[PDB]
């Protein structure tokens, strides 16, 4: 950051085709993470709450910044486990999503496992035939771990109860964090129907 | 740039000039005049009080080409600051008949020299509708509705 | 002194001080555009500050409606008035001045009122203290007005 | 400043020094074309300029109105995000747009107040309360500037001392001769002690009495001694044409009487500017005793007011 | 040489923030113009030079037809970067601005400095070639960026466009790493070819 | 009202010298009040159709009417140093 911040002010006349203040926001982002990792919270989130300031006042920015910030928000949102929350800023990020490369095979199948999980257990969801409908989820299915997944998902979507209590039960074993929102999980099916 | 605006109004002196203007560059059968639309802005009412034309040509084979003056725009951007001190450049209109896909990327450059954010103002130059001809629009960005792709 | 490295040494002289130089005229080049620049907007404003021509003060005699006002104006006479949807209608009441267009004879703008220096001076700062024990034979009427 | 050291030398020789010349000059050729580029910015600016002042000209130039400041009201700037006034209108943000910043409060002479949107070559700092200002004659703006009033009898009131009747030409009239030194005289001359010592100065002073008791006589006499700016002031004499023109007079003598000091302001014969009853109908001669008080308050302004000396006369 | 309209075709690539040319190709192509804008004056003062750019999402007009060099410069501090060559979309762009001119007795001619291949296609060059001919504009290609690491297919469209012409058509190579871009096309035929009936 | 004062008569006897029959309109928008009223067209009148008698063959050859809009104010000019006649209002299909 020491260094982008020197080079910038002459160099933007210099090239004379060129800018060189964008790579500074970005830096920004990046600390976030590292402080979210970290599990000092709060220091990322004042960052990031300074930095929105900014990004609102500019809109001539790349569409790797918004990138970015929208990735390092979610995260947030899924150590404060906030279900809603995580859900809405994590369809941000696939939104702004670049054919560049600046995701991995491996991320495509952690969102996708974690949109899930938080979909489930919202308070004012029903966005599950949206995210049925969504590439992401779409491809994976046919693994042990998002089979089931799938299969409460789809059961939600649809209404049908024969389908979703039959998951249900095997997933108190399997998973203990599904095991303590078992209450949660079917009163949440029966307030969609109705 | 500019986040009030939720109406344009339109005095007919505007309308009337528009059609004017296609009718005086001889561009007719499905070709643009496009003009500068010139008034107050940066305002929830938005009002536009004059309107002149500019240089402006396009080929429909590509509609990544066109021509639009790029001395001519400042010049009479001077001028129009003695006649009345309402008058600045708040948006380009486009002559219709629809609203093209095309009208996206000359609102793109068009940003640079407006001071807010342009105005895509359509006037109909056939008449249409029970209500207006005259249907106004402000470039936005937003997500869609597939929650995949950032579009303007 | 009279080696062919020393004449191979003035001229990169030349070189070096033109670099240095033309760096030094940028930030030159740079401080003309300023200094016009203000000088600008100046005579520009000038221009548009005509354009938006005078008003004439006044105060509500009496509100009649709650877009229409009866004044009387600083000239003398007495106006009915429409009012402005830019100006609001809470900030007038009876009694407060206004000052409306010599176009249109309609209420632009609110005009704050006119301090009146004299009592103004004394609301502001405050006149205290003096002490009880420091005023001598007016000591009894000090209390007797607590 | 100084270039190829000792240093460079050392440590680059000659034929290096040569490979050093030839990338400086890549780089004086990218910068020269910056020049040509700032060059330009600055040639169209100055034509922008001329062509502005070409069009006030015409506005600018005599024949327009005279009128005056009453005060400078000083209008919010800013505290919406579109125009600088409270009220939300079409425009935005400037001095002049449709936006108004600063606006003053003007009396013209064409007997109307003005409240008018202030213009960009004129401004608030340019101006005080009181000030002579030269407003578009068609519409009410201010324009141009213009000094204080002065007026021919104004200026004549200044400087008359002699005739001078001293004390060795008017006999006797002691007790009077010597509270009249201790009032004015005496803390004239010693101004600096009366600073320092902290005591009040006299607020001026009233010698009256039955006429021809010598008033007159004494009071020019007084300046002499003193050698001071000797204003005389009647009160038939104040008071010239339409009496609202009377309250300019009175504010214009005593710009002039404070500096040059020491001075002395005296007011004859107080008996139609100064009455007792507010009966007697006056409507700008009322202005004139308003304008009369403002004086007295900045003796009292002074704390000392030794440099700033006023007499006043009244037959009853 | 005299009476010459030159609708210069100015790249702004991810090619050209490459440093061959001091300190990048973008200083670099600053001061291409400054050679280009004196030369056409010095052959006939009432010579014109227009600027457009191949770069970014969209072909755009930087500049238009002016006899200050100070403006056209002004225009392209600004310019995108991210972008690559549209060689036929700048092509119908150029027709266009060539169009609207003082004077018509100026010649047709486009230059285009390449430091990025095309994004476009053959089935597209072909028919532009055509196209190019009945209007007599010619095509004249510095070329330094599509030599580098590639190969160039362009001469075919030089020779189809040749004939007797108002501006003759010829390619000029100027190598891709340090020669300093600037002198070489200075140096090499930019007005030193002329026409014939 | 619509008249002509003599800086204006100065301004428009220029526009005559460079167009053989040029118009004034002269528009008064606060005693305007139907968009159309105290609002008419004059022309120069020359100083040899004045004393030949010269003046009145643009009352001929045209409907020969004139609406006053201001009785007074057009009456004292229409001798002096102007000949008015009547404006009229157009507009194609298109426009309404
Ligand atoms: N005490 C005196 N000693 C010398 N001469 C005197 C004296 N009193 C009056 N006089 C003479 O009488 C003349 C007229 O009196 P003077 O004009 O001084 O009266 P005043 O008391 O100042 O008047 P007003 O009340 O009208 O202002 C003086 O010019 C002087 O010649
Ligand atoms: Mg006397």
């Amino acid at each position: 950051k020491a260094q982008f911040q020197e080079l910038d002010s002459k160099k933007q006349r210099n090239n004379g085709s060129k800018d060189h203040g964008d790579g500074i926001l970005l830096i920004d982002s990046e600390i976030a993470r590292t402080y979210l990792l970290k599990n000092d919270l709060v220091k990322a989130r004042d960052l990031l709450d300074d930095l929105e300031k900014t990004l609102d006042k500019k809109d001539s920015i790349p569409l790797r910044i918004t990138n970015s910030f929208y990735s390092t928000n979610s995260q947030y949102f899924k150590f404060k486990n906030d279900f809603n929350s995580f859900y809405y800023t994590s369809l941000l990020y696939l939104s702004t999503l670049e054919p560049s490369t600046s995701i991995t095979l491996a991320e495509r199948q952690q969102l996708a496992y974690d949109l899930s999980i938080s979909a489930l257990l919202g308070d004012k969801i029903y966005n599950f035939g949206e995210l049925l409908h969504h590439p992401i989820m779409e491809t994976i299915v046919n693994d042990s771990n998002y089979d089931w997944l799938f299969q409460l998902l789809n059961a939600l979507t649809v209404g049908d109860f024969d389908k979703f209590d039959s998951l249900i039960k095997v997933q108190i074993s399997k998973i203990p964090i599904l095991a303590q929102h078992e209450s949660f999980l079917r009163q949440k099916i029966c307030l969609m129907t109705l | 740039m500019s986040l009030q605006h939720e109406k344009v109004t339109i005095a007919p002196l505007v309308l009337l000039s528009a059609l004017d203007h296609y009718e005086r560059t001889q561009t007719k059968e499905n070709k643009r005049c496009v003009g500068v639309i010139l008034g107050d802005a940066n305002s929830s009412t938005i009002r536009v009080t004059n309107s002149f034309a500019l240089p402006f040509e396009e080929d429909e084979k590509n509609s990544d080409v066109w021509f639009l003056d790029h001395n001519y725009i400042e010049n009479m951007n001077e001028m129009c600051k003695k006649i009345n001190a309402k008058e600045k450049l708040i948006g380009w209109y486009h002559s219709g008949p629809k609203l093209r896909a095309s009208d996206l990327k000359i609102n793109e450059l068009f940003k640079k020299y407006t001071q807010n954010n342009p105005l895509l103002l359509i006037v109909d130059v056939k008449q249409q509708g029970v209500g207006l001809p005259t249907d106004a629009y402000v470039a936005i960005e937003q997500v869609k509705d597939d929650g995949t792709s950032t579009e303007k | 002194e009279q080696e062919a490295h020393n004449k191979a040494l003035n001229q990169f002289k030349r070189k070096l001080l033109e670099h240095r130089r033309y760096d030094d005229q940028l930030k030159q080049r740079r401080q003309n555009i300023r200094d016009l620049e203000k000088l600008y907007d100046k005579t520009e404003n000038d221009i548009k500050a005509l354009q938006s021509i005078g008003q004439l003060i006044g105060e509500v005699m009496k509100e009649l409606s709650e877009e229409k006002y009866i004044v009387k104006a600083s000239s003398g006479p007495r106006y009915i008035v429409g009012v402005r949807n830019s100006v609001d209608r809470s900030k007038l009441k009876k009694g407060v001045r206004v000052t409306l267009d010599i176009t249109t004879l309609t209420i632009m703008r609110i005009l704050p009122r006119e301090t009146d220096p004299l009592v103004y001076n004394m609301t502001s700062f405050e006149q205290g203290e003096i002490t009880f024990d420091g005023i001598g034979g007016l000591t009894e009427q000090i209390r007797e007005l607590r | 400043g100084d270039d190829e050291l000792d240093q460079e030398i050392l440590n680059l020789s000659t034929q290096e020094l040569q490979t050093r010349a030839k990338l400086l000059d890549n780089e004086i050729r990218i910068f020269r074309s910056e020049l040509q580029r700032l060059s330009h910015e600055n040639n169209v600016m100055l034509e922008k300029i001329k062509d502005n002042k070409e069009k006030i000209k015409n506005n600018r130039q005599l024949p327009y109105l005279v009128a005056n400041v009453v005060e400078v009201m000083d209008m919010n700037e800013i505290e919406d995000k579109e125009n600088s006034e409270s009220t939300t209108q079409g425009g935005n943000v400037n001095l002049d747009n449709t936006a108004v910043g600063k606006a003053a409060v003007v009396k013209t002479s064409s007997r109307q107040t003005v409240f008018l949107p202030m213009v960009g070559l004129v401004d608030p700092d340019k101006l005080k309360p009181n000030d002579l200002v030269g407003v578009n004659k068609d519409s009410y703006l201010i324009l141009d500037t213009l000094p204080s009033e002065f007026d021919s009898r104004v200026k004549a009131m200044e400087v008359d001392e002699k005739p001078t009747e001293t004390y060795s030409d008017v006999g006797g009239l002691d007790k009077q001769i010597e509270e009249l030194v201790e009032a004015i005289v005496l803390p004239m001359k010693r101004a600096d002690k009366f600073k320092d010592m902290g005591i009040r100065a006299p607020k001026g002073a009233l010698m009256y009495g039955p006429p021809g008791t010598g008033k007159t006589l004494l009071a020019r006499a007084c300046a002499a001694q003193t050698n001071a700016t000797f204003l005389k002031l009647a009160a038939p004499q104040l008071v010239q044409m339409y009496i609202g023109e009377g309250a300019k007079l009175v504010r214009d003598a005593f710009a002039l009487a404070k500096e040059k000091a020491p001075t002395i302001i005296f007011i004859d014969e107080l008996d139609a500017i100064g009455t007792k009853r507010f009966d007697s109908e006056k409507s700008g001669d009322r202005e004139v005793q308003r304008t009369m008080l403002e004086l007295l308050n900045q003796l009292d302004g002074f704390s000392s007011d030794d440099r700033v000396k006023v007499l006043a006369a009244t037959n009853r | 040489m005299v009476l010459e309209a030159t609708v210069l075709v100015i790249d702004n690539s991810e090619y050209s923030r490459n440093g061959d040319f001091p300190r990048t190709r973008f200083e670099a192509q600053i001061d291409s113009v400054e050679f280009i804008f004196q030369a056409k004056r010095n052959s006939n003062p009432e010579n014109t030079v227009g600027l457009i750019s191949g770069a970014g999402a969209n072909p755009r007009v930087l500049s238009t037809f002016t006899a200050e060099f100070g403006k056209i410069l002004a225009g392209l501090h600004d310019t995108q970067i991210e972008g690559k060559l549209h060689m036929a979309t700048a092509l119908q762009i150029a027709q266009l601005t060539l169009k609207h001119r003082q004077n018509k007795v100026q010649h047709q001619r486009i230059v285009a400095f390449v430091c990025s291949p095309i994004s476009d296609s053959r089935d597209e060059l072909i028919r532009l070639a055509k196209t190019l001919k009945k209007n007599n504009v010619a095509v004249d290609i510095i070329n330094f960026g599509e030599i580098e690491q590639n190969t160039e297919l362009l001469d075919e469209f030089i020779a189809a466009v040749n004939n007797p012409q108002e501006e003759t058509s010829h390619l000029l190579t100027v190598t891709p790493g340090p020669r300093l871009l600037y002198e070489n096309i200075a140096s090499s035929p930019i007005i030193l070819e002329e026409g014939s009936s | 009202g619509c008249w002509l004062s003599s800086v204006d008569v100065n301004t428009q006897k220029s526009f005559e010298q460079l167009n053989s029959r040029a118009v004034a309109v002269v528009v008064d928008p606060i005693q305007s009040v139907k968009g159309k009223v105290v609002i008419d067209a004059f022309r120069l009148i020359d100083t040899g159709a004045l004393i030949n008698n010269l003046e009145p063959r643009q009352t001929t050859s045209n409907t020969g009417l004139l609406n006053k809009a201001n009785i007074q104010a057009l009456i004292h000019g229409l001798n002096r140093h102007y000949y008015s006649l009547n404006i009229d209002y157009h507009k194609t299909a298109k426009e309404t």
